RNA sequence: ACGGGGCUAAACCAUGCACCGAAGCUGCGGCAGCGACGCUUAUGCGUUGUUGGGUAGGGGAGCGUUCUGUAAGCCUGCGAAGGUGUGCUGUGAGGCAUGCUGGAGGUAUCAGAAGUGCGAAUGCUGACAUAAGUAACGAUAAAGCGGGUGAAAAGCCCGCU
RNA sequence: CCCCGGCGAGGGGAGUGAAAAAGAACCUGAAACCGUGUACGUACAAGCAGUGGGAGCACGCUUAGGCGUGUGACUGCGUAC
């Protein structure tokens, strides 16, 4: 019972070189290139859903102390106001109402300056 | 010496942005024959600035 | 064929003895 | 394979993998690796276990109601009209008939019809009880088969 | 909800004037560099230039403390084998007073294009006069 | 409506015949002939024949006029390549590639 | 011989209160292993506790390919295998449906046997690249012109040097 | 049979055939490799060429909107097997 790889192999390779559109060279063309290329793919965006969490916490922050410095008052003084007068917002929000609602943002400053006060 | 890496295909590509052939642009009239040629050569009947120089 | 005549020649090839 | 012992090329030297032998399971045209011989595949059973199996076998057609008992079943002439005929009136088409002694006319009615097997009671297997859709004995066949299977 | 990202197109920036008389060197170049990169804005983003156009004016007259007037040195290499010059803080003020100022302000800029695009925004003058009257600067007592 | 002129195992390389083809890449056919007329190259007379040979499909088949046509297309394939041996010193062989070429010329009054 | 800019504190010592900071911990949703206990199982369900980095190596459970039986069955010229796209689907190897090409084969289910899965072996065979339109075109005895023929003549034929 | 061509090679029609992109280099006709056309990007910019974020543009959709496909300026991290 002899098997030829022939049919199975071809679909095998084919699999990892639609995974490589977009690369450049040999990296979306040459299997043995290719496949090294998807699985360091790979190993990026397995690194990179952890870091998307980190990355974005940071940017809140900036934009949180930046507004906050605007009403005259640092970050770090900001939230621990907001922890005395036990307001819960996440800075997801609280990044989020800086930019679009700047009216709700200095009410959140004067509650968090009246409890540190 | 020889290579150590292959060179791409856009290196090969880039290396041959020069070797483009440029065409004539100037072909002339004859005054008294009305056809073509190369300017200060002579027509293929053997005319040059309106005078037959070549009977062949 | 056979050797590159650099690699059969002793001079070059036994330059560290 | 058929071949010479000759060495391709030398041990060292000229830059090409190491070779000994163009017979190499590795190159093309070269032996295979673990070629194969004939073998017998043939297993054992034990004489109790194949008895056990028929009794199953047998014991499961009565409970499907695939197994039909007559003592009356031959026909006139060697003439496979004939049979097709009698089992169209038994309302039977793939069917394995056991008979005590096998007669030559009803050998020979059933040759032509692919879907009809005529044993004796000797001869019936564990395979081919399960194969067929149903099962005729004669009375005489469901005699001898108990005292084959003890 | 995706957070909000800066539109390079629809940014809006502004024109600051600043003056350098006795304001130490560092602690001048920190707040050109927040507001270059636009750090004091809620529309901050990292991949944007949302900073300010800044003009300083006086840059000779920028101060440092201790001995740093005589005994801080500039290298610089011209890619000639050899070729290290070197430069006091007293000199540089006189040969060309813009530079200092300008080189303290880029070492605290990021690097790479959106730095480089960063630094245009950034006028340094010797002088009292700027010429960017139609920009309409607004004083920034920093 | 377009018509087609091919010349195929044409014995050149398709990178020597792709230097001629561009320069007639667009123009019009009365341009196209005086400019590979006047070509120092092979190929161009190689091309030339083409283009003629699809100007004269162009009248004959399919009832088109010469003042109307343009050089549409115009591309070079690779074709097969013929394989010989050359000997070097020492006693080594060197395989020598005869390249040919398929020359494709599309002419339209459109 | 601060990571750099820069710093006379943005250095050092002591005290204090914030805050940032990891795949750690918590929150929310999902999956699985092992125990314990039970609506009762009929060998699966429910609750609970806990565990789930892994090389050499041990144990467990599967996918797919070729061939045999089921199968003189089933799908198929109203388009099979193969090729090439797209969409959906599974924890994974995978699967399913369909557009175009192709133009006659394929094969559920449940069992059986393997030449059963390749990126490496200075692996073997064929094809095709790169260097690159780059070196070289094989004695440094040497050519020039007129005529002919021809689709075309430096090199062929005739002539004179 | 006609036409271009050297009374060529090669090709374009006509015709045969179910099919000629079955045309003799002939079933199917994959990949490497080489091109033509269109959409986007690219000539102040430094590195395993991806990944996470992301503007703009182009083409489709569908509505009182932002979705799909392609591309990817800028930016964090990132020294193949
Ligand atoms: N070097 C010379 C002589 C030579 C021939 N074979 C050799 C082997 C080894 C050393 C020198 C040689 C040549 O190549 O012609
Ligand atoms: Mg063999
Ligand atoms: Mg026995
Ligand atoms: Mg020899
Ligand atoms: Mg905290
Ligand atoms: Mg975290
Ligand atoms: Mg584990
Ligand atoms: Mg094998
Ligand atoms: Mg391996
Ligand atoms: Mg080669
Ligand atoms: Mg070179
Ligand atoms: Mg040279
Ligand atoms: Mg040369
Ligand atoms: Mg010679
Ligand atoms: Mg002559
Ligand atoms: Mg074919
Ligand atoms: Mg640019």
């Amino acid at each position: 019972a002899r098997v030829k790889r022939g049919v199975i192999a071809r679909a095998r390779h084919k699999k990892i070189l639609k995974q490589a559109k977009g690369y450049y060279g040999a990296r979306s063309r040459v299997y043995r290139v290719a496949f090294q290329a998807v699985i360091k793919a790979g190993q990026y965006a397995y690194r990179d859903r952890r870091q998307r969490k980190r990355q974005f916490r940071q940017l809140w922050i900036a934009r949180i102390n930046a507004a906050a410095r605007q009403n005259g008052i640092s970050y770090s003084k900001f939230i621990n106001g907001l922890k005395k007068a036990s307001v819960e917002i996440d800075r997801k929000i609280l990044a989020d109402i800086a930019v679009f609602d700047k009216v709700a943002f200095t009410a959140l400053v004067e509650k968090a300056k009246a409890a540190l006060a | 010496a020889v290579q150590q890496n292959k060179p791409t295909r856009s290196k090969r590509g880039m290396r041959r942005s020069h070797d483009a052939l440029t065409a004539v642009t100037s072909l002339s009239v004859d005054k008294t024959s009305g056809e073509k040629h190369l300017r200060h050569h002579i027509t293929a009947d053997g005319y040059y600035r309106g005078r037959k120089v070549i009977a062949k | 064929v056979t050797s590159k005549w650099f690699n059969i020649d002793n001079k070059i090839v036994d330059h560290r003895p | 394979v058929t071949g010479s012992g000759k060495k391709p090329w030398r041990q060292k030297g000229t830059g090409r993998a190491r070779s000994g032998s163009i017979k190499s399971p590795i190159w093309r045209s070269g032996g295979v690796t673990f070629a194969a011989r004939p073998q017998d595949h043939s297993q054992k059973v034990n004489k109790k276990m194949y008895r056990g199996a028929l009794k199953s076998i047998l014991s499961e057609l009565v409970r499907q109601d695939r197994l039909i008992v007559v003592e009356k079943f031959s026909v006139e002439a060697p003439k496979t009209k004939l049979l097709a005929q009698k089992l169209k009136d038994m309302a039977l088409e793939d069917v394995l008939i056991i008979t005590g002694e096998l007669d030559e006319n009803l050998f020979l009615a059933a040759r032509n019809l692919h879907k009809v097997d005529v044993r004796d009671a000797t001869g019936i297997d564990p395979v081919s009880l399960i194969a067929f859709d149903k099962v005729v004995m004669t009375a005489d066949a469901v005699k001898q088969v108990e005292e084959m299977l003890a | 909800m995706k957070t909000f990202t800066a539109k390079p197109e629809t940014v809006k920036r502004d024109w600051y004037v600043v003056d350098a008389t006795g304001k130490t060197l560092g602690r001048l170049a920190t707040e050109l560099a927040r507001r270059l990169r636009g750090k004091h804005k809620a529309e901050y983003t990292p991949h944007v230039d949302t900073g300010d156009y800044i003009i300083v004016l006086n840059a000779d007259k920028v101060a440092v403390t201790g001995n740093k007037r005589t005994d801080k040195v500039y290298y610089h290499h011209t890619g000639h084998i050899g070729g290290i010059k070197q430069a006091t803080f007293e000199e540089m003020i006189a040969r060309r007073p813009e530079r200092v100022i300008e080189i303290a302000v880029k070492g605290m800029l990021p690097k790479g294009p959106l730095g480089r695009a960063m630094f245009r925004k950034l006028k340094v003058y010797a002088g009292n006069e700027h010429n960017h009257a139609a920009q309409q600067p607004q004083v920034l007592d920093i | 409506m377009e018509t087609i002129a091919k010349h195929r195992h044409a014995r050149s390389s398709a990178q020597k015949v792709r230097l001629v083809a561009d320069l007639i890449r667009g123009k019009k056919v009365s341009q196209a002939l005086d400019i590979l007329t006047y070509t120092n190259k092979k190929a161009a007379v190689l091309v030339k024949k083409v283009l003629e040979s699809a100007i004269a499909n162009a009248e004959h088949n399919d009832g088109a006029d010469i003042d109307d046509l343009k050089v549409t297309k115009i591309f070079v394939d690779e074709g097969p390549s013929m394989k010989r041996i050359m000997p070097r010193a020492k006693g080594r062989a060197d395989r020598i590639l005869k390249r040919t070429s398929h020359i494709t010329v599309v002419v339209s009054d459109r």
